[PDB]
């Protein structure tokens, strides 16, 4: 395992691979070296993400995280990326969430920068998942 | 174009596990229930299974 234990880290994403980050944050912001950027607004309880240089971030509501979060990033074409966020909930539970971008407009194997990891941050590189399904 | 299924309509983040589903302008968003985490697929999509890490 790649144990970061810092404020930021950077991984190499690849089409066919995933990047998992076990970090503890309350507002982590990451950007991918091609086209991807997001802000895990854990505190406010919402997950904002954009695809491109200047773009609007969509929100996926978060069920009040406590800090512990796993952010996973996998590309399976070039622009088609999937982001998994797994957060420990303050409500005596866990909550996990994700989003996918059918065409982020990127090319295979981009450098993903995870920043705001806080502390306890640890990265693990994986290979892409299984079984396609999305709208575009 | 006839490639992708209607995200939330086809039931992606809607297994017997997941918690929430949201179609976006760039695909879809998934959200899991207490005992589940999101498992991303081999193309760049996501759905929920028992919580361990990245699914």
């Amino acid at each position: 395992k790649t144990e970061i234990h810092g404020d930021s880290t950077k991984a190499t994403l690849e089409e066919g691979q995933q990047l998992t980050l076990t970090f503890i944050s309350t507002k982590l912001d990451v950007a991918v070296g091609s086209c991807h950027s997001l802000v895990a607004n854990f505190l406010d309880g919402f997950l904002k993400f954009q695809t491109g240089s200047n773009s609007a971030f969509d929100v996926v509501e978060v069920e009040e995280p406590a800090g512990p979060a796993v952010l996973t990033i996998g590309l399976g074409h070039k622009g088609r990326l999937a982001v998994v966020l797994d957060y420990t909930r303050l409500n005596a539970a866990l909550g996990s969430a994700a989003y996918v971008v059918e065409d982020s407009g990127c090319s295979s194997s981009e450098e993903v920068s995870f920043q705001g990891v806080g502390s306890g941050a640890t990265l693990v590189v994986t290979t892409l998942g299984e079984s396609p399904t999305a709208v575009s | 174009l006839s490639e992708t299924p209607a995200a939330c309509s086809s039931n992606p983040c809607g297994p017997e596990a997941a918690g929430t589903c949201k179609e976006t302008n760039s695909g879809y968003i998934c959200r899991c229930n207490q005992g589940y985490r999101i498992s991303l697929d081999g193309t760049g999509n996501v759905t929920c299974i028992v919580r361990q890490e990245s699914g």
